[PDB]
């Protein structure tokens, strides 16, 4: 359950970091590279083990 | 010098500096002493936290308990004339101050005072040292129990005709259980008779072997007629958990006292967790100098 | 905590004095060693 | 969950504020594998606080493992502090090597360009490309160490949630093992003769190791008081808000 | 499921990409660098452990 | 759920808590993040203090000095067509940006520029690293010294007819004294002729043995006509103590360059406190790829 | 401070690495000793 919520929070922030990057002039590609990295860094790893 | 040091009008200086300087130094000292005050207050608050409200963290200094008395005698001497009434006033005012707290009017209603055995009994535990069951209940102690020294019949308490009383009291200690000596073959001479286990014995005597003869009849008044303190009034739970608590008292009448002569009377309590000290002359025992000069 | 709760009124001052003396002796020794190192 | 904040804040200031990258890929992998594996396992082995049986049972409906308070202590209060501690070691390394703080806002665009061998610092010197990359890497290593140093504190405060460590005691041996071993991993990787070529970590000078010390003591003292207030005032504001 | 699950998959990519970065280098540029080869050798060792 | 979690009207809650709760939590976080910000600012101010304004505390990373060049070539390649004018524009714009700082109009008046020997000379020490004698004085460097690459005659600088120039420059380091190699029997082949002690030599060549033949006549332009840097422009006192300071420059014309073929040219400076690095290809030397395809 | 001020551009990284390694080895040893004390 928890993991689910966090994932929701993470996906949101990813899209946001996307609009911020383009309002500041990054390359269309750099914004997706950032979305992928941020969502990977917000979801915790190991909890169930 | 005289004028230039007090006030010069070229550099605009008073006592030695100008305006902006006095303002900067005063402002600095105000801010500095404010940081100092705030830090001291914080380090003192953490200490007020650390401790508990129902129990002193260290109880090794007040142990075992002392033995105080009323009246309030300076240098442990009770000297008064049987004729001049303005001689024993300072004593009666004290005795009265002490007994004035055992008035029945104060001990009224069901709370927070409850009736206890009219005869000495055992300990009574009202729980732990918490706030769970609210204010605990303390046993009532009636004035009348003290027979001839109660201020109810002869307000003076005896000082009027050469027969004084001395209300002895045991120092209140939190969680202290009094333990009397057992009936085994080793026990002082005095204590053998009337060995009520539930009573802590108090017995007075003469400091010197000579004074024995000059001291008359020591008549002790107390709970149940015994010369001691009933174990049922223990233990003491502290002010916060037992407000309106009364400690037992023991009256001592020194009847048949020789006239015009200083008598040294030493009173002493007995018990297991009771120990005397050669330095503190009030730990467990006490000394009184009586001289009824008339 | 029961009638036999005598421990609540006891303190081991003996051990405290022993340790305090060991420490005092050690600090003083360190001192002499530093002050005299070399004979000057 | 606390180490998440220091690993993400660098990638944020880097993109927004346009400064040189404070944490990289190799250093981040070092953090996850070092301070989060053995210290975490040691916690399992912890003993019981002397309150375990002196406390009421739990209502599963009202009390959960992951509630809105855990994220309050980890992300919000403790995390932000480990982040500031690593940022200090970063600012210090650059200021001493010639790059000051005011001049750092915006140098990224120019910093990350292999072709500008003329990068000018604050004191006016001109830097090449590897000469400035070396200082940046000395910052990755410092950040790393500042993280292990702050972790020391986070781990100590994690042993108990209601009692102090002075009450609980340092009798856990595995947790100690963890403190000494991590410290060793950081000293080893920073000083070994060859990590330069392979992992990209550079030696740390002695005055730098201490930059994270003030932030490590503040975390410990804060949790200790945070607890004193709990013990004294049940059902208060602190217990309603920070007791996880 | 262990070495090839869901979070490790991304790391498996980092390793792939880096190796391709070294090949285009050694095949093209005279006297290349080696930060990519050791990056791959380090990443792979992490997924394995 | 949907409604009750958003807004209920019995407990007066929004998102889960009531008003006084949101106010207490928000107030706490504001005060907390304020203490955090203040502490970080103080610990950073002590660091801004620690350091000196005229000298970086550590100078081991920028040493020895590098060797940069204009134009600004990406991947160290200079490729342009002699016909299409829009091919060498990115290069000329850079070359011009660099030379635009040596305009005589900027170096005007007595201050803070002073005239120096028209022929290479020795070092010049303008004192210590203090603020005692104010802003120091730097030697003037005229544009015209560079003969065929100055942008004053042929603005393009050569790129117009297959004869390019390369203005080399030594990285500015505070308190760095350049030390050239001595006349002893051990010295490279090239350096023997024109051993002006006061000049730091710069000499370009071909990376591979084959390319030698395909490279034509390397014509160096500089102070006094030598292929080096005059020692008189050192040392450098830093921006704060020497604003408006100009570093020497050396022009290199690669005349007689083979057409339609990539040529690898490596330039290298020589000297005692000069050392190269197999990792940094800009430390002391530099590489350029030229291909005048027409 | 004169032409021959080369010391201002030198650092003894060798000694630093030696000391850092001695310390790392010591801390690691302390660790093993504590973790295994008793064979459990
Ligand atoms: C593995 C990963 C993947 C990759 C890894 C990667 O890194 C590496 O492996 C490398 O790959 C290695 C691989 C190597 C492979 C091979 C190599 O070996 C070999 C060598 O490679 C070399 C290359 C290499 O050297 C390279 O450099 C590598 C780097 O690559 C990336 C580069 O940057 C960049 O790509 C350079 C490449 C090039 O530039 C590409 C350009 C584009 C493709 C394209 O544009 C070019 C071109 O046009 O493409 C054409 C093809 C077209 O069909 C395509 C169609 C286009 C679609 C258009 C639609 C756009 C779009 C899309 C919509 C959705 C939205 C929308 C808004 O935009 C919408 C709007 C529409 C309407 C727009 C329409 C526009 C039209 C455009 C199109 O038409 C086309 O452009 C057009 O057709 C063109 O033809 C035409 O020319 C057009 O030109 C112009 C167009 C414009 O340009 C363009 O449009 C522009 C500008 C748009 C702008 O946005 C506009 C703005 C201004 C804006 O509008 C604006 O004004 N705003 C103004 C605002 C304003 O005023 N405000 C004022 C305010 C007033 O108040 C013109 O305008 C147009 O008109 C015109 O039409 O529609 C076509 O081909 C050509 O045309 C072509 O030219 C970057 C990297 O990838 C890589 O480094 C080669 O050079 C070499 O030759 C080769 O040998 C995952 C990543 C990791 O996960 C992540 O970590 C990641 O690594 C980090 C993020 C990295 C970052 O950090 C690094 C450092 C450390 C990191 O690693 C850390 O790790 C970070 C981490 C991350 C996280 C967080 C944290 O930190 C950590 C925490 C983790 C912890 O927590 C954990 C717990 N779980 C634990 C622990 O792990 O993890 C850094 O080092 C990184 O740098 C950094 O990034
Ligand atoms: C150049 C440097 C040279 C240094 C060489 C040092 C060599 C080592 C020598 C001594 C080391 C420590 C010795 C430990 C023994 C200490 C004696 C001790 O622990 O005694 C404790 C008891 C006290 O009784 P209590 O606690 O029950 O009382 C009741 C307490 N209440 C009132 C609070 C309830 O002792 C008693 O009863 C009986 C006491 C008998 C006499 C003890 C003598 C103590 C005085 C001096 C010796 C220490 C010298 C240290 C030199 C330092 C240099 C500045
Ligand atoms: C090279 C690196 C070196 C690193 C050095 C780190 C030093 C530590 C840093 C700060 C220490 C101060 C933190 C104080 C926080 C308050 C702690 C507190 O309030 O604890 C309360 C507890 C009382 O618990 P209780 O009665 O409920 O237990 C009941 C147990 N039952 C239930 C069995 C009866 O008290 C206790 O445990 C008693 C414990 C007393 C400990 C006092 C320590 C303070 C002394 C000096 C501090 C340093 C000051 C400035 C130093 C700058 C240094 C350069
Ligand atoms: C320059 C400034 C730097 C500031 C940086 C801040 C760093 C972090 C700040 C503080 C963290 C350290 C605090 C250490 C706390 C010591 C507390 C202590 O002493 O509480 C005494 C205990 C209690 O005893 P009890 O019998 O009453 O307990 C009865 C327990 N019941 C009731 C369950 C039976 O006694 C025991 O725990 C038994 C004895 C345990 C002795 C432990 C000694 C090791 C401590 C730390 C190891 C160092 C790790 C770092 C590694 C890096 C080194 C390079
Ligand atoms: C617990 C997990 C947490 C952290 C895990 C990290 C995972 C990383 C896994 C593997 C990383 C392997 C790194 C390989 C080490 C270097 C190998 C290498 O590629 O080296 C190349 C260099 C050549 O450089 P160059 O010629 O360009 O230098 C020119 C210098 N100029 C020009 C200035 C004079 O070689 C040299 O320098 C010669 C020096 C050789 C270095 C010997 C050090 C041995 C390395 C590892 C053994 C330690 C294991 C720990 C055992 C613990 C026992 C208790
Ligand atoms: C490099 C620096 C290293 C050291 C940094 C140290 C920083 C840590 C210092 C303090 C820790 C801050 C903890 C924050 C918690 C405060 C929260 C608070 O406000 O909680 C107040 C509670 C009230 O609870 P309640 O149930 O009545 O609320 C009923 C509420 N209703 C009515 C709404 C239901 O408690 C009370 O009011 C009474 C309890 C008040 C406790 C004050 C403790 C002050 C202790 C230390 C501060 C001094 C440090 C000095 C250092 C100088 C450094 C330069
Ligand atoms: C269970 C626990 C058992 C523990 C037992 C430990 C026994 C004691 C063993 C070693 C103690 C320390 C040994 C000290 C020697 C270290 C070698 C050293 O000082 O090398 C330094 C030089 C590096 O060159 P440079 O500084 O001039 O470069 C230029 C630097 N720049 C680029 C910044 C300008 O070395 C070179 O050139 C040549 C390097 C040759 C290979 C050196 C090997 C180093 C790798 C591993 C040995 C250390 C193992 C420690 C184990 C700790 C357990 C975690
Ligand atoms: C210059 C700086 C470091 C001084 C900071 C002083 C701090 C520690 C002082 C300033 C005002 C103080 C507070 C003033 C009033 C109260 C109310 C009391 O019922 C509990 C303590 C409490 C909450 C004090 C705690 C300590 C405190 C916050
Ligand atoms: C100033 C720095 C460098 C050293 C500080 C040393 C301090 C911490 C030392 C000096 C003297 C020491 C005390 C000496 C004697 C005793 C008595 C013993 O029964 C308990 C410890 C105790 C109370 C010591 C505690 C630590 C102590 C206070
Ligand atoms: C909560 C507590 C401990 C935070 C205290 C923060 C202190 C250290 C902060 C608060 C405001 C800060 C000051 C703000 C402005 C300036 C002016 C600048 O030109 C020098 C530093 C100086 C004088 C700062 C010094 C540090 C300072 C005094
Ligand atoms: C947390 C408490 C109990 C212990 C704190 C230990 C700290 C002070 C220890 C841990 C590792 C140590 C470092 C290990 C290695 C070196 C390299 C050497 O060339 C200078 C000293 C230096 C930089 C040490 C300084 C002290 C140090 C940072
Ligand atoms: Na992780
Ligand atoms: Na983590």
């Amino acid at each position: 359950h928890f993991i689910h919520i966090i994932t929701g929070v993470a996906v949101f922030l990813g899209v946001s970091f996307f609009i911020l990057s383009l309002i500041l002039g990054y390359s269309w590609l750099e914004a997706v590279i950032f979305l992928i990295g941020i969502i990977v860094a917000n979801v915790p790893e190991g909890l169930l083990a | 010098g005289w004028k230039k040091f007090l006030w010069d009008s070229e550099k605009k200086e008073f006592l030695g500096r100008t305006g902006s300087s006095w303002f900067k130094i005063f402002l600095f000292y105000l801010i500095f002493y404010g940081c100092l005050a705030g830090i001291f207050i914080g380090t003192i608050q953490v200490l007020l936290l650390t401790l508990s409200d129902f129990e002193p963290k260290y109880q090794d200094r007040v142990a075992p308990p002392g033995l105080s008395h009323a009246p309030y005698a300076i240098k442990t001497e009770i000297s008064f004339s049987i004729s001049n009434p303005k001689s024993y006033e300072s004593f009666v005012k004290s005795m009265h101050k002490l007994m004035d707290l055992y008035n029945e009017s104060s001990q009224a209603g069901n709370s927070p005072f409850e009736d206890c055995s009219d005869t000495p009994a055992d300990y009574i535990k009202r729980g732990d040292l918490d706030d769970s069951q609210g204010q605990k209940k303390a046993c009532r102690f009636s004035r009348m129990w003290l027979k001839n020294c109660s201020g109810l019949d002869d307000t003076t308490y005896g000082y009027a005709e050469g027969k004084p009383c001395v209300v002895a009291k045991l120092n209140r200690i939190i969680g202290f259980y009094p333990k009397p000596l057992k009936n085994t073959t080793d026990l002082p001479e005095e204590l053998q008779a009337n060995y009520n286990q539930y009573v802590l014995p108090l017995r007075c005597a003469a400091k010197r072997e000579e004074d024995r003869e000059k001291i008359g009849s020591i008549e002790y008044f107390g709970l149940g007629g015994y010369a001691g303190f009933p174990l049922q009034y223990y233990p003491y739970y502290g002010k916060r958990l037992q407000k309106k608590y009364l400690q037992p008292l023991l009256a001592i009448q020194f009847t048949n006292l020789t006239q015009n002569m200083e008598l040294r009377i030493e009173c002493k309590v007995y018990g297991e967790n009771i120990d005397y000290s050669e330095k503190d002359r009030f730990r467990g025992r006490f000394e009184v100098k009586i001289e009824v000069k008339s | 905590e029961g009638p036999d709760n005598d421990e609540r009124f006891t303190y081991d001052y003996y051990r405290l004095r022993v340790v305090g003396l060991i420490v005092a002796a050690v600090l003083c020794v360190i001192g002499i060693i530093i002050l005299l190192a070399g004979k000057c | 969950l606390t180490s998440n904040i220091p690993e993400i804040t660098p990638f944020l200031v880097f993109i927004i504020g346009n400064v040189p990258l404070p944490l990289g890929t190799v250093t981040i992998l070092c953090i996850d594998l070092g301070t989060d594996m053995v210290p975490a396992i040691s916690l399992a082995y912890e003993q019981a606080e002397s309150d375990i049986m002196k406390r009421q049972p739990r209502n599963p409906k009202t009390d959960k493992l992951v509630n809105e308070r855990l994220i309050s202590m980890a992300y919000g209060q403790i995390g932000m502090i480990q982040a500031l501690g690593g940022f200090f070691s970063y600012f210090v390394i650059l200021a001493e090597n010639g790059f000051l703080p005011m001049d750092l806002i915006g140098k990224r665009v120019r910093w990350d360009d292999r072709w500008i061998s003329d990068v000018e610092d604050s004191f006016g010197q001109q830097w090449t490309y590897e000469q400035r990359k070396i200082v940046e890497f000395t910052c990755h290593t410092s950040f790393f160490i500042s993280i292990v140093v702050v972790q020391w504190a986070d781990l100590i405060i994690c042993k108990t949630r209601r009692n102090s460590i002075f009450q609980q005691g340092m009798k856990n041996k595995i947790l100690i093992f963890g403190l000494f071993e991590e410290t060793a991993l950081a000293a080893f990787l920073s000083y070994c003769p060859g990590t330069d070529v392979a992992l990209r970590m550079y030696p740390l000078k002695p005055s730098w190791w201490f930059c994270a010390f003030p932030y490590s003591l503040i975390i410990f003292l804060y949790d200790e008081m945070r607890r004193f207030i709990i013990r004294r005032s049940p059902g208060g504001w602190v217990e309603q808000e920070t007791y996880y | 499921r262990q070495l090839f699950g869901g979070f490790s998959i991304l790391l498996w990519i980092g390793a792939i990409l880096c190796f391709l970065a070294y090949g285009i280098q050694a095949a093209t540029e005279d006297e290349p660098a080696n930060d990519n080869l050791y990056l791959g050798v380090v990443l792979s060792t992490v997924v394995i452990v």
